């Protein structure tokens, strides 16, 4: 055990697997502060929009644009983007 | 002077050669994967690329010259090596945690750890070809062979075989046994240097398959797929090397590795035992080894089978009427104790013989023949040098005056010439063999061989001479009257040196050109080439074996060649002197601590009051002043009512010694018979008591080899059930005689009889560790002696005496006794084979006896491969299968020793023996042929190495390799 | 335990279930390199936009003005110009 350890430690010294083992411990912390229950309605839109990109060009942006689906997509980043500030 | 800038930093060159010599002298990072100092620059892996004053050259090859400037760090000479690297990893397959050769020392392994390698550029391709597993020791995986050379830069010239050649001219090149050809079906002598030198698991003896490591026991069908899924999921080669590394560290735990000293021929190899519990995995070869390096024969590297064989005694065996019962120790104890006593009391002491063993250490030795002189009060003490080379110690005593051969391996090796005389030396002393061979091959020595029958020396040799039985005194005479007349002796050397020659050129008078021609048949014309080879040759080695010595006038023969290497000067210096090569692992050991009945030990002559004071004083007790019996004579003695009782350990003299039927007679006559040997031998069958005995393996101790090179033993496993090593045993038998002796280990008996054997004075067990060794003699300083006779010659005057001595004719048997049985040893099988016989590998390839019939001899007589014959003689009958074969010829047969019935060569043999030494005259050996049978199967199988077809060669052939289309040098990848 | 492995590693084997651990090791290297500890206070803007996008009831031009949005979308901007080192 005193190779074996003496081995597996002399391995992992190297920074790069340091940063792996400090930024994976971060990374919990990082999911604690992410309000992940208010995400509920947020995963069930981006759910739909999965499921409708299955089913398969200057013109077509502007007639896309403003449409009723459309509308509730591009209000909803905004809204998202008007969070956004301190 | 020579001074070199590597990297940089200028320093000064020793004796290194060249460019990588030199950096790993100075412990500079350089790969180099198919680079091992035994074998020499092979140029084949291109992973030692740096740089030579700017020009990318492999270092390894590269003589290092005055004013270069080297560089082993610059970025294009990593790239260099890394590239020659990639074409390894495309011929060898990484799967370490699961690979047996995963142990530490794997070349590749620590190559790709050492050189920071993450991936892989060249993806592993498989060859086109499948494992090799004909052969029952070692296997080969083409598809993990790197084709570095190392194992056939082995094969062809350090073991000098020829066997192993890579085939460059192919698609895909891959290592080929003869001419492509099954390794069992080919040449390979088995002798283990292809698996040794093999930087990998592509050549591994099956012992290690499925047993080194912790997941290799797992069956290939679920194996194969953990390494396809562990070589798709692989981040880099780095995490997974941990990952081995860490298992490899593991194995510690289970695989024991243990130094030891062969326990089979003189040569005296050592190497270190790899055992997993009581599994013997790889007999591992060191190069620190002194008289071996890292090779070995059949027997050494893969002959240990009987250490654990299911006929190995484990208790006592007490005789009761018709059968042996299993008995305490006490109780076996007991009776020899009671029963030597009773023997000791009414009829003395010298009416009990004592035998020591040459396969046992020189402290059994020692203690063995306490017991007879300091316990028992007679000197009746011998061992198996008696049948072997005690005409070649007369000999020696005789003219240089010490009981040894006169340098080490590495003189032979060095010699300018070696005379062989009646010694199969490559098949009796392999590895003694490999560097004649390698001189002769490489070196341009000069090899003479004197033999009767056509063997690999013989076949080798710039000059074969083929006297007639008994005949090599007259030609050896010969050649010294010769040279004296013709002044071409070293007359400097004679002067001051040597004593007796006027005398001595008188006793040449009869020995002519015209006699030796006559009485040996080798003409005239080739004696003088002889001469004048044995003449010109600035150092000379005469190595001579039972040819000689077993005849009536051996001792004479032996005391001649001592005499012409006097004559022409080869004494006293590097590359030249006597060598009779000694036969068991420790029969010069056995010798050397007193195992003669004429002398006690350090040679000190028993009737010598000055010697006998001197270990009364110590032993505690008068030691008997009469000298005692020869192993031969003891048979005699037993038949004349004046030998009650025999101790004998380790010896088959119930097939070992002349006239076996009368030897069998003897032993129904004798009162008291004590056998004590590792199995039931045919000689343990006759014993009234057998007392289980611990093999090499089983025991600590020293065996001194060929050189007078005292090396130490390590205990490998513990003794197996009941069975006690034979130092506890005989220190046993004495203590319930009431020596109390009080030894605990080898090292304890080493201490007592360095004090009183002079020769040894300077030897102790501290001197001996690892791979340490010393030659005898070594005085108190520890001051060991490699060389004798540098300074003078150990006689009252410093001078060497020259001894007169006459042919002494070989012993007629009669006119019908037509055939000469000339009989002798196996390569691959000890003696009878009690011991090889339990190696099923060895067996495999050599199941039996066979008697060699010239091709003269079988037209004549309407013989073919498996014909029952029976050789008769004035003294028993065998019964024989026949072996056509040029290696014998007219009405000289041979026939080996490998058998212990119908076909034991010693119900032929005579008890007529030396007349000096009482060695039996066993080359002295007639008989009549009788044709019993006419149709049987071969006794040699197909498989047998001398049904092979070598395919000789200097080196690898790497300029092949380099002829190749796809051949693109790794330094060459500049642009 | 033999036939268990031997079912275990044979349907392992697929080179579909060796690239799943390949990459689940490779992500582990990613989000070592992947500076978690700078990402605290845009985990808690990204936080802040999630909620306000819950309360939900030509515009693209008059929203793109705003106080909050102009916050966000120079951020955005800000993160762009940092993805331009060698
Ligand atoms: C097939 C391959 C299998 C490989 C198994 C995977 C490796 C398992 C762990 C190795 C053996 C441990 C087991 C072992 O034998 O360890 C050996 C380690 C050293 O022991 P020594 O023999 O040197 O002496 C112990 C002294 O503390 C008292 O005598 O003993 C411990 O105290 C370990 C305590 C837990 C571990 C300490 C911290 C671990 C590292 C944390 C920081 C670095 C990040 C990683
Ligand atoms: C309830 C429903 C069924 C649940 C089944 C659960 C199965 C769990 C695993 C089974 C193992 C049990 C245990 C088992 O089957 O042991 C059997 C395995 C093979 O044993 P053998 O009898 O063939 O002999 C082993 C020889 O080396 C010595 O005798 O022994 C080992 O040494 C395994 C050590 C760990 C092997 C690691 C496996 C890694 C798999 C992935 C490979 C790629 C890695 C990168
Ligand atoms: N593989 C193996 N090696 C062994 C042993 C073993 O059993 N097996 N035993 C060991 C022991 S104890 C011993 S002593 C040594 C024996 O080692 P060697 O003496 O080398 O062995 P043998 O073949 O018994 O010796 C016989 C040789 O001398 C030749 N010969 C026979 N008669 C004459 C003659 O009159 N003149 C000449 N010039 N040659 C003759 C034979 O043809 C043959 O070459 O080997 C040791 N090494
Ligand atoms: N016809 C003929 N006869 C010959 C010869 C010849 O050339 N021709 N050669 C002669 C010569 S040179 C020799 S030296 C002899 C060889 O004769 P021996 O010296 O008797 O030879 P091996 O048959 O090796 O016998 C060795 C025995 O020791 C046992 N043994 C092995 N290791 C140990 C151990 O550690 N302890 C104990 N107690 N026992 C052990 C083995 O099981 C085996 O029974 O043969 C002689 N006989
Ligand atoms: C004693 C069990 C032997 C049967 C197991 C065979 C696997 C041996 C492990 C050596 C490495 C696998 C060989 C290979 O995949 O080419
Ligand atoms: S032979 Fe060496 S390099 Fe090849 S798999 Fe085994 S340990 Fe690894
Ligand atoms: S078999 Fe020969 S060529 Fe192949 S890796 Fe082993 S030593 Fe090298
Ligand atoms: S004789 Fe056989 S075992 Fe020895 S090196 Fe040659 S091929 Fe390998
Ligand atoms: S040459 Fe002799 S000592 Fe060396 S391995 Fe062979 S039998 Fe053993
Ligand atoms: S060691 Fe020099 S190329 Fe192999
Ligand atoms: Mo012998
Ligand atoms: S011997």
């Amino acid at each position: 055990g005193d190779k074996v350890l003496d081995i597996l430690v002399k391995k992992a010294d190297t920074e790069e697997t340091a940063n792996t083992l400090k930024n994976l411990l971060l990374l919990f912390g990082t999911l604690g502060m992410l309000d992940v229950k208010q995400l509920e309605p947020l995963i069930l839109k981006v759910n739909a929009g999965v499921a409708s990109a299955v089913e398969q060009g200057y013109f077509d942006i502007i007639r896309s644009l403003k449409d009723p689906e459309i509308n509730k997509s591009i209000t909803l980043l905004f809204s998202f983007l008007k969070g956004m500030g301190q | 002077k020579k001074t070199i800038t590597i990297n940089g930093v200028e320093m000064e060159a020793s004796e290194e050669q060249t460019v990588l010599q030199l950096l790993n002298n100075s412990s500079i990072e350089v790969p180099q994967v198919c680079y091992h100092p035994s074998l020499g620059p092979i140029e084949t892996c291109d992973t030692c690329i740096v740089s030579i004053n700017g020009e990318l050259k492999r270092s390894c090859s590269a003589e290092l010259k005055d004013g270069d400037v080297i560089d082993t760090l610059s970025p294009d000479v990593k790239k260099a090596q890394v590239i020659g690297m990639d074409k390894i990893l495309y011929n060898h397959e990484l799967y370490c945690t699961v690979c047996d050769y995963n142990n530490g020392g794997c070349e590749i392994h620590n190559t790709v750890k050492e050189m920071k390698i993450n991936h892989q550029s060249i993806p592993f391709d498989h060859k086109p070809y499948h494992k090799d597993e004909s052969h029952p020791f070692y296997r080969y995986d083409p598809d993990q062979c790197i084709l570095c050379g190392r194992c056939v830069e082995a094969c062809q010239d350090v073991q000098v075989t020829e066997t192993l050649t890579i085939d460059w001219e192919r698609k895909r090149p891959r290592v080929i046994w003869d001419n492509d050809v099954p390794i069992n079906e080919s040449s390979c002598v088995s002798c283990g240097h292809c698996s040794t030198v093999c930087p990998c698991n592509a050549m591994m003896e099956k012992g290690m398959e499925g047993e080194a490591g912790y997941l290799t026991g797992i069956n290939n069908e679920t194996l194969r797929p953990m390494i396809e899924i562990t070589k798709g999921v692989e981040t880099g080669y780095g995490s997974i090397l941990a990952i081995s590394d860490m298992e490899s560290a593991m194995r510690d735990e289970r695989i024991k590795k243990t130094k030891t000293v062969c326990t089979y021929c003189g040569v005296g190899c050592s190497f270190d035992v790899w055992t997993k519990g009581r599994d013997i995995l790889k007999v591992e070869p060191q190069e620190e080894a002194p008289a071996n390096g890292i090779s070995t024969c059949v027997k050494g590297k893969f002959g240990w089978d009987f250490v654990n064989s299911e006929e190995r005694l484990t208790k006592p065996l007490i005789r009761e009427g018709d059968h042996f019962r299993e008995a305490e120790w006490e109780e076996a104890l007991l009776l020899i104790a009671s029963k030597f006593t009773e023997l000791k009391e009414a009829f003395g002491p010298d009416s009990l013989a004592f035998i020591t063993s040459s396969k046992c250490t020189n402290e059994e030795s020692y203690l063995m023949q306490k017991l007879a002189r300091g316990v028992i009060g007679t000197n009746n003490v011998d061992n198996c040098s008696r049948y072997c080379q005690s005409p070649a110690t007369a000999g020696l005593f005789r003219t240089v005056g010490y009981g040894g051969d006169s340098g080490s391996i590495t003189d032979i090796a060095q010699a300018d010439l070696v005379l062989i005389i009646g010694s199969n030396t490559s098949e009796s002393h392999p590895v003694l063999s490999t560097r004649i061979k390698r001189a002769h091959k490489l070196r341009g020595q000069k090899v003479i061989v004197a033999d009767i029958r056509k063997h690999e020396m013989a076949e080798r040799s710039d000059l074969f001479v083929q006297p007639r039985a008994g005949s090599d005194i007259v030609w050896l005479n010969a050649i010294a009257k010769y040279l004296i007349e013709n002044g071409k002796a070293d007359e400097r050397f004679l002067r001051e040196r040597v004593n007796g020659r006027d005398e001595y050129v008188k006793s040449l008078a009869p020995y002519t050109l015209e006699y030796a021609e006559e009485k040996t048949g080798i003409d005239q014309e080739t004696l003088i080439q002889m001469a004048e080879m044995i003449g010109q040759a600035d150092s000379v080695c005469a190595l001579w074996a039972m040819g000689v010595t077993q005849h009536i006038g051996g001792s004479d023969t032996s005391t001649a060649i001592s005499n012409l290497l006097l004559v022409t000067g080869n004494y006293g210096k590097p590359g030249a002197g006597s060598y009779p090569l000694r036969g068991h692992n420790n029969v010069q050991g056995a010798s050397d601590f007193g195992s003669m009945p004429d002398r006690l030990p350090g040679y000190e002559k028993v009737t010598d009051e000055q010697v006998r004071q001197k270990y009364e004083r110590v032993w505690g007790v008068p030691l008997p002043k009469e000298p005692g019996m020869t192993n031969h004579e003891m048979i005699e003695k037993i038949h004349s009512g004046q030998l009650k009782a025999m101790y004998v350990k380790g010896e088959e003299m119930g097939l070992v010694d002349s006239n076996i039927n009368h030897v069998h007679a003897a032993y129904e006559k004798l009162d008291f018979f004590v056998v004590q040997d590792i199995f039931l031998s045919r000689t343990a069958e006759f014993a009234d008591v057998v007392l289980p005995a611990s093999p090499s393996l089983e025991k600590e101790g020293t065996f001194t080899n060929t050189e007078r090179r005292i090396q130490r033993l390590y205990q490998v496993f513990e003794p197996l059930g009941e069975s006690k090593p034979d130092w506890q045993i005989i220190m046993e038998v004495a203590n319930k005689l009431g020596a109390g002796w009080l030894y605990e280990h080898p090292a304890d008996i080493m201490e007592e009889a360095a004090k009183l054997s002079p020769i040894y004075a300077g030897v102790t067990y501290e001197r001996l560790e690892g791979y340490n060794s010393l030659q005898w003699p070594v005085n108190a300083d520890g001051k060991d002696s490699p060389l004798l006779f540098t300074e003078r010659f150990p006689f009252p005057d410093g001078k060497a005496i020259l001894y007169p001595v006459q042919w002494t004719e070989p012993k007629e048997f009669g006119e019908e006794y037509d055939i000469h049985v000339n009989n002798g040893r196996l390569l691959e099988h000890f003696h009878e084979g009690n011991l090889t016989y339990k190696s099923k590998g060895i067996s495999e390839k050599t199941p039996e006896v066979f008697l060699e019939i010239s091709p003269e001899l079988a037209a004549e007589r309407g013989i073919q491969d498996g014909t029952l014959v029976r050789l008769t003689s004035p003294f028993g009958n065998v019964k024989v299968k026949c072996l056509i074969t040029d290696r014998v010829k007219g009405k000289e047969v041979y026939l080996p020793m490998n058998d212990s019935g119908e076909a034991a060569i010693n119900l032929l043999t005579g008890s007529h023996a030396d007349k000096d030494t009482d060695t039996p005259a066993y080359k002295e050996t007639s008989a009549k042929m009788e044709i019993l049978k006419h149709d049987g199967i071969s006794p040699l199988p197909k498989i047998n190495h001398r049904n092979g077809n070598p395919q000789p060669q200097i080196g690898v052939q790497v300029h092949k390799k380099w002829a190749r289309k796809d051949y693109i040098f790794p330094g060459d990848a500049v642009k | 335990g033999d036939k268990v492995l031997d079912i275990l590693v044979k349907k392992a084997d697929t080179e579909e279930t060796a690239n799943t651990l390949k990459n689940l090791l490779l992500l582990f290297g990613t989000l070592g390199m992947l500076d978690v500890k700078q990402l605290e206070p845009l985990i808690l803007k990204v936080n802040a936009g999630v909620a306000s996008a819950v309360e939900q009831k030509f515009d693209i031009i008059r929203s793109l003005k705003d106080p909050e949005i102009n916050k966000s979308i120079t951020l955005l901007f800000s993160f762009l110009k940092g993805m331009g080192q060698d």
